[PDB]
């Protein structure tokens, strides 16, 4: 078995900061992560399907980085347009997979 | 091989005495074996690695 822990809860700030979030696990993984992004609506977005790499078709105010257990996210610039879900999932066997708990933002 | 024997001494086979039960002895470790993490896992390494 395989648990995650999300950290904190949530949080909420202004525009213009810089904010984070972290993600840890109970056992070292070798950066298999992936983060999803979901807004109050129907489609999960994917954002960020590695360590460090993030996919096509998104501005750069996102980055991250971890390994072994410790993984962090952050965003450098906060814009209005964010507020939504965010998770952090892992996968090392070829089917036993599982998200995270929740973090939740508001605005100032 | 013969149907007469004469007078004396003869020597024929031997004998051995047999056994009765069987046992068997193994630690008594009883966890189950990960050879799941390996076989079925998703992504391999490199082969100069
Ligand atoms: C199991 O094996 C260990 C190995 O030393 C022994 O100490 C123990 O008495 C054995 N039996 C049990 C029930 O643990
Ligand atoms: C690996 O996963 C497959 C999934 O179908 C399973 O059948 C197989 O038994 C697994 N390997 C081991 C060693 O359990």
């Amino acid at each position: 078995d395989i648990q995650m822990t999300q950290s904190p809860s949530s949080l909420s700030a202004s525009v213009g900061d810089r904010v984070t979030i972290t993600c840890q696990a109970s056992q070292d993984i070798s950066n298999y992560l992936n983060w999803y992004q979901q807004k109050p609506g129907k489609a999960p977005k994917l954002l960020i399907y590695d360590a460090s790499n993030l996919e096509t078709g998104v501005p750069s105010r996102f980055s991250g980085s971890g390994s072994g257990t410790d993984f962090t996210l952050t965003i450098s610039s906060l814009q209005p347009e964010d507020i939504a879900t965010y998770y952090c999932q892992q996968y090392k066997i070829l089917l036993t997979w599982t998200f995270g708990q929740g973090t939740k933002v508001e605005i100032k | 091989k013969s149907f007469t024997v004469e007078k004396g001494i003869y020597q024929t086979s031997n004998f051995r005495v047999q056994p009765t039960e069987s046992i068997v002895r193994f630690p008594n470790i009883t966890n189950l074996c990960p050879f799941d993490e390996v076989f079925n896992a998703t992504r391999f390494a490199s082969v100069y690695a």
